[PDB]
């Protein structure tokens, strides 16, 4: 298994 | 043992108002949870996206193509229930894990579609230059889509696969190939091979 | 069954220091090394069983670098102010002579999160075998963390675990010994 | 519109120097540059995701980029060499965008020893033939264009000034004259089918045009023939009522 | 060096009802210790806290390519990576280590165990005290395993007999352990 990411989002 | 798409190997001819399905599954070993795509690249232009699913057991569609993603068997196949002229591209499934840089592509399938033809009419003919009356072609046109046309005979003289329609043609879809030789021993019967050679 | 699983970063100006850590229950399953762009298990274990592709953290890590220098902004440069921390010391197994025990110094309820922890045996510092945590999420959003000390008890050796942190006036000294 | 890359066809010489620059107006995050191989597919050379700073891909050997602000992302080939040619796709993408990429039009290009193996291409027309008009009522004409080195050329038609599609039907893809040699110059063919009454009037003008792509200027020609440019060349033809 | 600090938060939470049949995601982006801006999976929208966070949410919920991914991220996300750990995170059992010793005051420590939840006994001859009974509560080591104690007042008398039960998730039967005069 391989975890995932959750983005951060980006301003401006 | 990685990351991988599989693909419909090579290219894929269907006829006009026919339907069409591409093969897609993939194997991964370092992405999460796949989103999956299919991007589609018209003769000359570059790349640009069909359609695409971020949850499995849903599809999307798009211009009549339908894909569903599908992660009880890891498939992605590409749908369409009646070709059009203007569907002859380079179609590429990929996956992508949205949290980092990650992409899977797979091979790429070439889609030609040809003209779709119920009575056909095979048979050759000759054509001359319009500046030197010396130089000829023969054409090998009006025949149906089941119709290969070999290449070969020897190496002075020069033979076309089935010709792809127009992307944006609309009328006059019709099967050719042509040929053309220097040696001058040689006719538009000898060339290829029921079918007409006046 | 309730369970929770928190994704956690933060970003400090101007250290320049990033964290990016996974939180279950309230225990690490994993943290990114920034400096060597790798992924650290909390249990050795666990990197048996599932892996994670770092470059994803250092994506999110150049974002909110971004995004806090936007906010810095916004705010009219509006700084943080300190919290210093709790600290408190205790052992993770009940206490016999000779007997191998771990001494842990549970550094709680503080920002920003910068510290430098010290373990002292009898006034002077010690080494050997210590370990520590990176900073861990608490949710009124200060930080936590814990530190290791691998010992043999005694009846004539005392301990100190010193924290320093800019909401103390002074570093602050949390004492243990034997009974 | 979104991502553009330049330039869109390049010829160069071996142990020579080809950059292909890349330009995005979305301001995204990421940028990628890929190769595009008939049979391998699409392979990531090297990638982007902040800027001043480059990741190295999958295939990165013999290739160098550099990303000197958000918007730009160009692939430096220090000494091109014959297996780096192929279609270069530079591409970008954002979380804001759930990172979907956005591709550019592709940078073709093709590297050969000695330069002076590109020839620009001969192109004929070729009249129908009396026995497709009596048997089908319809008239279809044939282009050729030969002896053109590389194979990156577009063929289209042009029908009293403006361009046809319909009854157009264009070979996959050029033969080889020579299929024995690694520096063969190729052919292509197409067909243009219209009504027999169309091409029997003699006030319709059929033209062939074909778009070569080939050197550009600030490249040192030293032949007698005239040097092969990017160019057009075309054949055309009148209707003949008889 | 007293230069001023600024940080930057960013909380991506997943809450797990029942397993992963309800859930809940939250990302949620913080300036020093204030939450300006937040996606709840049950609002569908960015929503700012405070008014710092505004331009954030209007902005944001114009990105719908962003949107979506937020919006799928129960699925994507929240269970996937639940699905990814729980052999060694919702299925991880470790026994306790059990050991009585007196303190007028018996304490029972119970060490090492995972996960939390965990119930411990003071019996004096087989009755269940309930006067003189204090515990430490759930005290987490850092290290994955937890550790307990519960202290009991009594007065010993000779041939009284005190046991400490100990009822945790990974025992198919209670642990004890016994002290006597
Ligand atoms: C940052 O500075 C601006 C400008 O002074 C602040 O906006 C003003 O806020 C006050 C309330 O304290 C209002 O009465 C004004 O009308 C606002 N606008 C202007 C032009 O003054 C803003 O509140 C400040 N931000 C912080 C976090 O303090
Ligand atoms: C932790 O200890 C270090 C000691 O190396 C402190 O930083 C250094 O020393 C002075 C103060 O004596 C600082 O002002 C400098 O910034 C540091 N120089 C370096 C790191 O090269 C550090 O400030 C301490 N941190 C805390 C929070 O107390
Ligand atoms: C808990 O999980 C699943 C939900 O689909 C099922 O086994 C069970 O009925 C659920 N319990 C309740 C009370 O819904």
């Amino acid at each position: 298994g391989v975890y995932a990411t959750r983005s951060s989002a980006v301003r401006l | 043992m990685g990351d991988s798409v599989t693909q419909t190997e090579g290219q894929v001819t269907v006829s006009e108002s026919k339907s069409l399905i591409i093969n897609c599954t993939y194997s991964t070993t370092s992405i999460a949870y796949p989103n999956l795509f299919w991007y589609v690249r018209y003769p000359g232009e570059g790349l640009q996206l069909l359609l695409k699913v971020i949850t499995a057991g849903q599809k999307g569609s798009s211009r009549g193509f339908e894909a569903t993603y599908n992660k009880e068997t890891t498939s992605f196949h590409l749908q369409k229930a009646s070709v059009q002229e203007s569907d002859s591209a380079v179609y590429y499934c990929a996956l992508g894990d949205t949290g980092n840089y990650k992409y899977v592509f797979g091979a790429g399938t070439r889609l030609k579609v040809i003209a779709h033809i119920q009575n056909p009419d095979p048979a050759v003919y000759q054509l001359r230059d319009s500046k030197s009356s010396d130089k000829s072609v023969c054409l090998f046109t009006d025949f149906d889509s089941q119709t290969n046309v070999s290449q070969s005979k020897d190496s002075d003289v020069y033979i076309t696969d089935k010709c792809v329609l127009d992307m944006r043609s609309m009328d006059f879809k019709s099967n050719s190939a042509v040929a053309w030789s220097n040696k001058s021993d040689f006719a538009c019967a000898n060339a290829f091979n029921d079918t007409f050679f006046p | 069954e309730e369970h929770v699983i928190i994704q956690a970063e933060f970003y400090l100006n101007p250290d320049q220091s990033g964290e990016f850590m996974f939180d279950f229950d309230g225990d690490e399953i994993f943290h990114v090394d920034m400096a060597k762009k790798e992924t650290v298990w909390r249990l050795e274990e666990f990197g048996r069983f599932a892996s994670f592709e770092a470059q994803g953290a250092l994506a999110n890590i150049a974002v909110d670098k971004a995004n806090l220098e936007i906010m810095t902004k916004r705010s009219n440069y509006t700084p943080i102010t300190n919290v210093p921390p709790e600290v408190t010391v205790l052992t993770n197994s009940p206490v016999e002579l000779r007997e191998p025990n771990v001494l842990i110094c549970f550094i709680d309820k503080f920002t920003p999160p910068v510290v430098n922890v010290t373990w002292l045996r009898n006034g002077k510092p010690v080494t050997t075998g210590v370990s520590e945590t990176v900073f861990l999420p608490r949710e009124d959003h200060l930080f936590r963390k814990f530190h290791y000390l691998p010992f043999l008890p005694s009846t004539e050796d005392v301990y100190d675990c010193r924290v320093e942190h800019w909401g103390l006036d002074e570093p602050l000294l949390k004492h243990w010994e034997f009974d | 519109a979104a991502v553009t890359q330049s330039p869109r066809s390049k010829v160069a010489v071996t142990g020579g120097k080809v950059t292909l620059s890349c330009h995005q107006t979305n301001n995204h995050d990421y940028m990628y540059w890929y190769r595009q191989d008939t049979g391998h597919g699409l392979r990531l050379i090297h990638y982007s995701y902040v800027a001043d700073s480059t990741e190295k891909g999958d295939i990165p050997d013999g290739y160098k980029a550099s990303r000197p602000s958000q918007e730009n992302f160009s692939l430096i080939l220090e000494l091109a060499s014959l297996s780096q040619t192929a279609v270069y796709f530079c591409a970008s993408s954002a979380v804001n965008s759930g990172n979907t990429l956005y591709f550019g039009e592709g940078s073709r290009l093709i590297v050969v020893e000695d330069l002076n193996k590109v020839f620009p291409p001969e192109v004929a027309v070729f009249e129908p033939s009396e026995a497709e008009i009596s048997h089908t009522q319809k008239a279809t004409l044939v282009c050729l264009a030969t002896g053109f080195f590389p194979d990156h050329v577009e063929l289209s038609w042009w029908v009293n000034g403006k361009e046809v599609h319909s009854g157009v039907c264009t070979d996959p893809q050029p033969l080889k004259e020579q299929p024995a040699l690694n520096d063969s110059r190729y052919a292509l063919s197409s067909r243009l089918r219209v009504s027999a009454t169309f091409w029997q009037n003699p006030r319709n003008h059929f033209r062939c045009q074909v778009q070569f792509y080939g050197l550009s200027e600030n490249d040192e020609w030293t032949q007698d023939r005239a040097k092969p440019v990017t160019q057009i060349v075309s054949a055309e033809a009148w209707g003949r009522a008889d | 060096d007293t230069r001023p600090r600024f940080l930057e938060q960013v909380k991506h939470e997943c809450h797990f009802f029942n397993g992963t049949e309800r859930v809940r995601f939250l990302d949620r982006y913080f300036y020093h210790q204030e939450e300006y801006v937040r996606f709840d999976s049950d609002v569908g929208e960015y929503r700012a806290v405070t008014e710092l966070g505004r331009p954030d949410a209007e902005y944001w919920n114009s990105q719908k390519d962003l949107l979506e991914q937020k919006r799928a991220a129960v699925d994507t996300y929240c269970r996937h990576n639940y699905g990814v750990g729980e052999s060694f995170t919702v299925q991880r059992r470790v026994y306790p280590e059990v050991t009585v010793y007196p303190a007028n005051l018996l304490v029972c420590s119970v060490n090492g165990f995972y996960p939390g939840s965990i119930e411990v006994r003071w019996f004096r001859n087989g009755q269940e005290e309930k006067t003189g009974v204090v515990s430490t509560g759930l005290i987490q080591n850092g290290d994955w395993t937890f550790q307990t104690l519960v202290m009991l007042e009594t007065v010993p008398r000779s041939g009284e007999v005190y046991t400490c039960q100990v009822e945790h998730p990974s025992l198919t039967s209670p642990l004890t352990v016994e002290w006597r005069a």
